[PDB]
RNA sequence: AAUUGUCGGGAGGGAAGCGGAUGGGGGCCGGCGAUGCGCCCCGGUCGGAUGUGGAACGGUGACGAGCCGGUCCGCCGAUCG
RNA sequence: GAUUGUGGUAGGCAGCGCGCGCCUCCGGCGUGCUUCGGCAUCUGCGCGCUCCGGACGCUGGCCUGUGGGCUCCCCAUUCGA
RNA sequence: GAUGAGUAGGAGGGCGCGGCGGUCGCUGCAAAACCUUGGGCGCGAGCCUGGGCGGAGCGGCCGUCGGUGCAGAUCUUGGU
């Protein structure tokens, strides 16, 4: 029939030539999915291990220090979390600064942080703005797994799965929800990476309301350092 | 010297879905939550039929 | 187009006499085209009648169920009255959709428009068939 | 409320295409917009953001 | 072919055995090794070619939408627990709102068929919506009736005047529901009567 | 014909925009103007006062300026201009000219049921 | 247009007017809201090859050759649409 | 219990069943590691299923009607003003 | 993907009026203007249209121009 004229075929074998390494590819990645699955399963599973092994070992420690009649002193905690409770009305210039770079712009906002003495002092000029303690286990995967978002080229993505926390974290290890659940409750050597990874957590108004914002936890209030009771908080507003 | 063209890049945003409620997607992000419910769950049907 | 199509679109996409317009230039705006070898009549780059070498037209004849199929010779750009491979069809549907694929788009004059030229051709056998025994339904049933 | 500067929108403008209307210089930003989206070359994407550039930012060469 | 399942549920999409468990069980070793140490492969499935479709007569304008794939398929209505074979039932709407009468089967299609029984009550072989139904704690022995040539198409509409033929079966269907009934004493007089609220009457309170 | 548009139609507000104290004042018309007192009521958006426009009413984009039929509106003023729709009649109705006599829109008339398209004031000078 | 008379509807315990939500009454609207589609049987009209000739013409090529091709008209078969 | 279905060329992703072995079929039979419970250790193909890349299905009423709709008009009422 | 307050003030994109160079049209089978609890589009400036009246002209689009947009000024004239 009709001669084909020699640009539609250089087309069709470029177009082949294209389909055939988007192939090759596809079977490249299926087969490391795969190998990736495996692994994140066992490190799960290693993760799951450790953290009960942590518990009971803590459970001994203080066990064995009363039957010996001395004290034993928890480690301190490594990892908080602190909420905003206050508006961004009528802000001070220093508070306003600091809660910038905690990345608490927003009433009810979330987000982890190390513990330090520059973080710690630096927590300490904002007190009344935030409320903060020592999240558990449940809390952080809870946070992670309902309202963790990633941070990928300066935009919000929902961690609807693994790839899109290996995309910024592979080159650390992390390739995982549960990588980066353990690396940000253990403050891993690369939880700094990880943490601000994690867009800052937009939590809802607590289910129970708050008792009184306009003064301190210690007082029967809302603001400052609630230690371990910030996990029920969590629960009622996450 | 162009770059192979690109079809597939205006995908529509996945919907997301929680964890917590759905197991497929919990499975999906953590294989190995199947199996932690498996064992909590025949642990504790364990512990009830020797109560 | 004795010049480069790029360049006469570049040229008539800001206006030409076949541009037609309603509703001002905000949201409401509609635009349409006139010439008779835009099969969409629509005022862009692909179906311009002006701004392409190769166009495809496809209008009702006088009488007859007679449609023409015509198209722009390659090499007579520069001839008006010339310019049109004019044939006209008096067969049935199925010999003349045969006939303006095998002009359309099997000898590759312009394939990216085959389906609209297979369009263009339905409805004017439909407005022909209509206009002889008039109206019979009213095409509202979806 | 967010405590952001103008909600987090850009403060900065810069050319997106030409403000000349001579249609080869708008084939040309066609011509090189194409190049630059699917080579990605840095030689490219600078002659496609010169092509952009008032009169003043053009100046002539010896 | 094997005639239990491997894996039983413990859950709804969690299986009780794990994978090793599985693949002792599935017997993939003497698969293996009946093969000589690897697994048999099998041809992917030819597919059909389409039929050769005629050409169309018109050809639209517009290209139409194609809606993308819906992955969840409908399950079957459930039946309330309280609702039981022979169980006595309370109607809330229709014609025959407040009549009580017994429950027969569920059909296909999720409905109750009931019955008066049509002497006792004027209710005839009948579907109701089980939204608008009220299930008792009265049962009624119902072994006795056959109902099993009626079905969802029993009531279908070949679209005033009422077959006899419908008016045997249901004298049929009737008769040995009644002599059940019979033997509960008082019951031919609970269900020749109608449920009301009277003064004080609070529904959320009523056991039924 | 059948329309194209499958989106049902969602209007954020069907009331005008009526210019504040035009019930008052006759001299001031209704066509809405923006208050630019410094002391307005209006201009500062107090609770129980007239409305104003915003851009926040937007329609949605894939309905705006749908008739109530499903199709949108293409002003003709004679037959030739209709044939613009031949290929459009999904999605575009015709409406003739105020000015089209009686004899030419019974021309327009029949060439647009010729062509399947719809007429929104068919009836006019008739 | 301000303003006024008449007729008809309506409201009225020291203003009226106005924003939002329904309702009563009125007024208006038939693109206000469809009746088509597919598969078969009967009857009526119009045309029917990859064959053979004529008229004009096109795609590609190099507004050359070669190759390929559609429209229309007349014939032998085909007996379909 | 309540609000809601935004999109419209994908059978993808994840998990899991049936056949490719047998027996006496609420189950049992092979190789390794075990905390002696168990284990992503063997885990491949074909056909299928699901909480799995954003709603689908059935029935009824009505279609010139005292029907349906209304951004139009006059009023009444709750809140605002 | 993120985000949305705005006087003084700045800017962008649009709406509207009257001419000029072009182009496409309408009109005694009824133009402009005006009237109307007729209808519809636009967030809006506005726009399209039914009906009436009127009885001779008028509009759309692309450029371009201007004595080009009123609620106020104890504003002007006229009318009430
Ligand atoms: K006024
Ligand atoms: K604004
Ligand atoms: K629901
Ligand atoms: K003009
Ligand atoms: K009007
Ligand atoms: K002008
Ligand atoms: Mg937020
Ligand atoms: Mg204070
Ligand atoms: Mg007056
Ligand atoms: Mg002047």
């Amino acid at each position: 029939g009709v001669l084909v004229p020699e640009s539609v075929l250089k087309k069709q074998k470029r177009s082949e030539e294209w389909a055939l390494v988007k192939k090759q590819e596809l079977e490249a990645a299926k087969k490391k999915n795969t190998e990736n699955r495996k692994l994140i399963y066992n490190r799960a599973k290693q993760y799951a291990k450790e953290y009960e092994a942590q518990e009971r070992e803590l459970i001994q420690l203080k066990r064995e220090a009363r039957l010996k009649g001395g004290f034993y002193v928890d480690p301190e905690a490594k990892l908080l979390f602190i909420i905003r409770i206050r508006g961004i009305n009528a802000m001070a210039p220093q508070t306003k600064k600091i809660l910038q770079l905690l990345r608490l712009r927003q009433i009810f906002n979330g987000v982890f942080l190390k513990v330090n003495k520059a973080t710690v002092n630096m927590l300490h000029r904002v007190e009344p703005y935030v409320t903060y303690g020592y999240p558990n286990l449940k809390s952080i995967r809870e946070l992670i797994y309902k309202r963790g978002y990633g941070k990928v080229e300066k935009q919000r993505i929902a961690l609807t799965d693994n790839s899109v926390i290996e995309q910024v974290l592979g080159k650390h290890g992390i390739i995982c929800i549960e990588d980066l659940v353990h690396e940000i409750i253990t403050v891993g050597p690369h939880f700094k990476e990880a943490n601000n990874f994690l867009w800052p957590f937009q939590l809802k108004a607590p289910l129970g309301g708050l008792k009184k914002k306009r003064n301190h936890y210690v007082e029967g209030g809302d603001a400052g350092n609630r230690e371990n009771y910030i996990n029920e908080l969590i629960r009622r507003m996450n | 010297v162009v770059r192979p063209i690109k079809k597939d890049v205006n995908k529509r945003a996945t919907l997301k879905k929680n964890p917590l409620k759905n197991l497929n997607v919990l499975l999906k992000l953590n294989p190995y939550a199947k199996t932690a419910r498996r064992m909590s769950l025949l642990a504790e049907a364990q512990r009830v039929k020797a109560k | 187009t004795t010049v480069p199509g790029q360049l006469v679109w570049e040229i008539v996409k800001k206006n030409n006499s076949f541009l037609v317009k309603e509703f001002g230039n905000g949201t409401a705006g509609v635009v349409f085209s006139k010439e008779p070898n835009n099969l969409y009549n629509l005022h862009s780059y692909k179906h311009s009648g002006l701004a392409n070498k190769k166009t495809v037209t496809i209008q009702a004849e006088g009488k007859d169920k007679s449609v023409l199929l015509a198209t722009s010779k390659t090499k007579k750009q520069n001839k008006p009255s010339t310019l049109l491979n004019k044939s006209v069809m008096k067969k049935e549907f199925r010999r003349m959709s045969k006939a303006v694929t095998n002009q359309v788009a099997d000898n590759y004059y312009r394939p990216d428009l085959k389906k609209a030229a297979l369009a263009r051709l339905s409805a004017v056998n439909r407005s022909l068939k209509v206009a002889k025994s008039g109206v019979k339904k009213k095409n509202r049933q979806a | 409320g967010i405590d952001l500067k103008a909600g987090g929108k850009s403060k900065k403008t810069k050319r997106t295409a030409p403000k000349s209307d001579d249609v080869y210089l708008k084939l040309l930003v066609k011509l090189y917009r194409f190049l630059v989206r699917r080579t990605g070359s840095k030689f490219n994407a600078v002659i496609l953001k010169r092509l952009f550039m008032s009169k003043i930012n053009k100046p002539p060469l010896s | 072919a094997k005639k239990s399942p491997r894996n039983p549920e413990l859950i709804r999409g969690v299986g009780k055995l794990s994978r090793s468990k599985m693949y002792h069980k599935k017997g993939l070793w003497a698969i293996k090794k009946k093969n000589g140490g690897s697994f048999p492969v099998h041809k992917k499935a030819a597919a059909v070619a389409p039929p050769a479709v005629k050409p169309p007569k018109f050809y639209p304008a517009d290209d139409v939408a194609k809606p993308l794939v819906n992955k969840h398929k409908p399950k079957p209505t459930k039946l309330r627990a309280s609702i039981t074979p022979g169980t006595v039932l309370i109607i809330l709407a229709g014609r025959f709102k407040g009549k009580r009468v017994v429950f027969l089967k569920q059909l296909k299609s999720g409905l109750l068929l009931v019955s008066g029984p049509f002497k006792l009550n004027g209710v005839p072989l009948r579907r109701v919506n089980q939204a608008y139904v009220i299930g008792t704690s009265t049962k009624v022995d119902i072994s006795g009736v056959n109902v099993e040539k009626i079905d969802d198409k029993y009531f279908a509409k070949q679209a005033n005047v009422l077959p006899q033929g419908k008016k045997d079966d249901q004298k049929a269907v009737d008769e040995a529901l009644i002599k059940a009934v019979e033997c509960v004493p008082e019951l031919k007089a609970y269900l020749s009567a109608r449920f009301s609220l009277k003064s004080c009457m609070k529904p959320h309170e009523l056991v039924f | 014909a059948v329309p194209l548009l499958t989106k049902k139609v969602v209007k954020k507000r069907v009331k005008r925009f009526i210019r504040p104290q035009s019930d008052r004042r006759i001299t001031v018309k209704e066509s809405w103007r923006r208050p630019k007192g410094i002391d307005s009521r209006v201009r500062r958006k107090f609770k129980g006062c007239v409305l104003m426009p915003n851009i926040g009413y937007g329609s949605d984009k894939k309905t705006r300026h749908y008739l109530p039929n499903g199709f949108k509106k293409f002003v003709v003023h004679n037959a030739s201009e209709l044939e613009v729709l031949m290929m459009h009649n999904r999605t575009y109705c015709a409406e003739i000219a105020h000015n089209v006599s009686t004899r030419k829109r019974k021309e327009i008339v029949e060439r647009a049921a010729q062509l399947d398209v719809v007429i929104t004031n068919k009836l006019a000078r008739l």
